RNA sequence: GGAACGAGGUAGAUGAAGAGGUCUGGAAAGGCCCGCCAUAGGAGGUAACAGCCCUGUAGUCAAAACUUCGUUCUCUCCUGA
RNA sequence: GACCGAUAGUGAACCAGUACCGUGAGGGAAAGGUGAAAAGCACCCCGGAAGGGGAGUGAAAGAGAUCCUGAAACCGUGUGCCUACAAGUAGUCAGAGCCCGUUAACGGGUGAUGGCGUGCCUUUUGUAGAAUGAACCGGCGAGUUACGAUCUCGUGCAAGGUUAAGCAGAAGAUGCGGAGCCGCAGCGAAAGCGAGUCUGAAUAGGGCGCAUGAGUACGUGGUCGUAGACCCGAAACCAGGUGA
RNA sequence: UAUCCUUGGGAGUCAGACUGCGAGUGAUAAGAUCCGUAGUCGAAAGGGAAACAGCCCAGACCGCCAGCUAAGGUCCCAAAG
RNA sequence: AACAGUGGUAGGAGAGCGUUCUAAGGGCUGUGAAGCCAGACCGGAAGGACUGGUGGAGCGCUUAGAAGUGAGAAUGCCGGU
């Protein structure tokens, strides 16, 4: 991996070799499945409850005798059979979360990095400098970088300028080094990193 | 990957057997259970050694022995993990959780000769079996201990 | 909640190397003279569960 | 989630009661009662497919049993005579004649008659 | 027990950008062509799906009075090897 | 909020713990939707009114006060074909005549007449069954979830696999966290010994084991266990209260 | 001629019926009962036995308006002397 | 391609259809969505389209995922007739 660079300008420089043990590597795509499988899951919330035949309000009382009428055996007004009822088994509140072992987490971001620097939706731009907070200069920052997508942004220290920035744009997402996801690089198409940024990564992997 | 191509890993999956869901499914209307008895009711069945009243196997046999409160489960090695080690070099169970060769210590440290050795070394340990050590000064090394 | 050991089946089975369970014999406790030395020496020793019974207890003893 | 189920049922049913067309009243009108009719009538089918081929069979050999008879021969003696010639047509065709062109079918019934003997 | 100070709650205020044009339509938030703002594209509403229509949001501010916390000071009480 | 959307979801989206039932404790419902906006129908007629027909408003009145859509059962009107010497689980196959003309293909609707043919479900050795259940239509309605075990499949790493609680982190992912757990060596009641061990007087024999080695974490699925554990269903038991 | 063994996962079944043969109990009676043995039904439609689960023949992926046969039949019901 | 086979209850295994919701991506829709009614269409089945009518605003398709996931029967519950 020995890709392009690029700057804040959008004016390209001297090209930058990148690790190949976390880039230059064949990725897994059933760890990749796994892994968004499981994030997406622990993304849930698990708000979801029904009133069971006990925890419904009444029954008690038979509401008549076993034998002697012509209708038929039952116990409850609050039975499932009934218009208002309990509901047999149902949802209840839980969690979907699992994990998955540290080896394998860290296979499926790697991955997911070599096949971005494969297919070339990587940018590298150091030194992100805006003397203001805006959101116009970083639209046309990525105007001049050619970024008509999502996309995502990552740097080392979290440039609050930047943060504040490229939120109020929908498709574009921003993060530090220690943030990234395996989902959010998937799903903004699209990866801008500031060599700062490759070397904590990097070293970290 | 892409969210709009995903697919797993064939076998990894598998989609459920619903039952009570009709009978082209050959699991309706009884959901495999078959027909009438004690296996077939809600809750329906026995504890898992029960036999009908015939007496089961544990209470028709005995019981055996007991439990040392001060018993050793000393931890093994087997004496052809240590030819991973360096020549000369000395040996310890501190040394041995520090690489990883030991999960767990449990009340010492014994070590055993299924394997041999290429390598000299001035092992110490808890404790010794036979053929281990004359090994070990047949390699070389020594048979300190702890 | 952890499944339950079944007690009585510890106190008196052991697991083995390759899965198998050790038994006792019974007809070894106290009426030896309506026996046969020759029986009694057999059944001193141990044993082994046969499959069926395996089959049936030995979830009651996954936790040894 | 919740699933209601509103209008697979609905749907269904009524693509039978569509199949149950012209049954007398209620069998056309009503789910159940008709389902339970088609089914049978789906039976009836496959029998009766297999019933055709025994049935027009039938048919067939009388037509050439009464064409025979006026010829002079019964069935059995002609189409053993046919299959002693090697006039191995088929029933269908005899009787197609034999309503027909019945001067074909004499002219194979002499040919069977003439080798009978 | 008392003051002072700081922060906050209990009402609030401010707050960028298009009736952009055109086609349907009963009516445009919609389609096509165009622009703009953004620390604000959260939401709801408006004759139909609204970042730029309204209330609003981000951000910045605000309290006579009553309250919560915190700091300091007064206030109190103090001996131990 | 990979929670419900008016038989659901709080019993209760509406003047509900109301109406209603009961001496009493106590039990316990039903019932949402005009339209963007009332612009909610001036006026003419029928009629005692109600309710209609016009007109008018409105995009729409087939929107008109149970006011979005508005199915089915059920109720009727009209009509193409058939039908008053015929017995039929009611159809099917063959088939004439008559009437039509399609998602245009050996098409459609009726069907004189012939042949064959004792409904569905359950439960049964066996049911058309004179055994059970269903009046019909519609809706609701039954093998699930947690935790743990085990098997298979898959993935990752492999004689090494793995973290938990917890801290930081948007209720997240992630990082840290190796305390702990499974396995790698078993045998023995145990001391204990160790690829051997136990029995035994025994270097004997025999049992269990190794030599013939792959586990571990996570996920799907099957099954099991503990919990209401596929759903409904008793007579009854206990506690506390209400009632002469 | 291809099914046999092992290991492992998962089950259901433990009310059976008739027929033929050999036996018992019975009254050498029972569509009886209980055993063995073979079949069919069960879990198997089709043709015949008028109808007729268990008898005779025979085993259904689906279609065809083709043919050869089994059991059983050929004066008419009803195809065939 | 050839050969052989394809009745089936309990029951085991495997292939799939369809419903709700979610994610992503690509779409439809006032020039008329879903839903509802017809139709002589397609598919081996579950089922799926097309045209027209009603209706008058939301809905499919693909790949995956998760489930309150499919009703003809309970002297089932509710409602209607």
């Amino acid at each position: 991996p020995k890709v392009a660079l690029y700057n804040q300008n959008g004016s390209t420089a001297g090209d930058i070799e990148l690790n190949a043990s976390v880039f230059g590597i064949e990725p897994n795509e059933s760890v990749v499945f796994d892994a968004i499988l499981m994030q997406r899951a622990s993304l849930r919330q698990g708000t979801h409850k029904v009133k069971n035949r006990s925890e419904v309000r009444g029954g008690g009382r038979k509401p008549w005798r076993q034998k002697g009428t012509g209708r038929a055996r039952q116990g409850s007004i609050r039975s499932p059979q009934w218009r208002g009822g309990g509901v047999v088994f149902g949802p209840t509140p839980r969690s979907y979360s699992y994990k998955l072992p540290k080896k394998v987490r860290r296979l499926a971001i790697k991955s997911v990095l070599s096949s971005k620097v494969i297919d070339n939706n990587i940018i590298v731009l150091e030194d992100l400098t805006l003397d203001t907070a805006k959101t116009k200069e970083m639209a046309a920052i990525l105007k001049g970088l050619s970024v008509e997508k999502k996309a995502l942004i990552v740097t080392a220290d979290a440039n609050e300028a930047v943060a504040l920035s490229a939120r109020n744009i929908p498709g574009v997402t921003v993060v530090e080094a220690n943030g990234i996801n395996v989902l959010d690089v998937v799903n903004h198409e699209k990866l801008l990193i500031t060599k700062a940024a490759v070397e904590k990564v990097e070293e970290v992997l | 990957m892409k969210l709009h191509e995903l697919k797993p890993s064939e076998g990894s999956r598998k989609t459920r057997n619903r039952v009570g869901r009709g009978i082209g499914s050959g699991n309706g209307k009884t959901a495999g259970k078959g027909h009438k008895g004690q296996n077939a009711r809600s809750g329906g069945g026995v504890r898992p050694g029960f036999e009908g009243g015939q007496m089961p196997l544990f209470q028709r046999l005995p019981k055996r022995g007991f439990t040392n409160i001060n018993r050793k489960e000393y931890a093994v090695v087997n004496l052809d993990k240590l030819n991973g080690f360096a020549e000369g070099t000395e040996v310890t169970p501190e040394l041995l959780l520090e690489t990883g060769v030991i999960s767990k210590l449990n009340a010492g440290v014994k070590i055993l000769g299924n394997g041999k050795l290429e390598k000299k070394l001035t092992v110490k340990a808890n404790k010794f079996s036979a053929s281990a050590k004359e090994a070990v000064e047949a390699a070389g090394g020594t048979a300190e201990v702890i | 909640p952890k499944m339950k050991t079944h007690r009585g089946s510890a106190k008196r089975f052991k697991k083995t190397g390759s899965g198998k369970l050790k038994r006792s014999h019974a007809y070894t406790s106290h009426l030896f003279a309506n026996k046969s030395q020759k029986q009694k020496r057999k059944l001193r020793k141990s044993a082994v569960v046969s499959a069926g019974d395996f089959k049936r207890i030995k979830q009651m003893l996954a936790n040894i | 989630p919740r699933v209601k189920g509103g209008t697979v049922t609905r749907k269904r049913r009524k693509k039978v009661l569509k199949l149950a067309k012209g049954y007398f009243g209620s069998k056309h009108t009503l789910y159940k009662v008709a389902n339970q009719q088609v089914m049978k009538s789906g039976n009836y089918a496959f029998r009766d497919r297999r019933q055709k081929k025994r049935d027009f069979r039938k048919l067939w050999i009388t037509r050439i049993n009464a064409a025979a008879r006026m010829n002079g021969l019964s069935y059995s003696r002609l189409m053993h005579g046919l299959k002693l010639s090697g006039i191995e047509v088929n029933r269908k065709m005899l009787a197609d004649l034999a309503v027909n062109d019945l001067t074909a079918f004499n002219q194979l019934a002499d040919a069977a008659k003439a080798q009978l003997n």
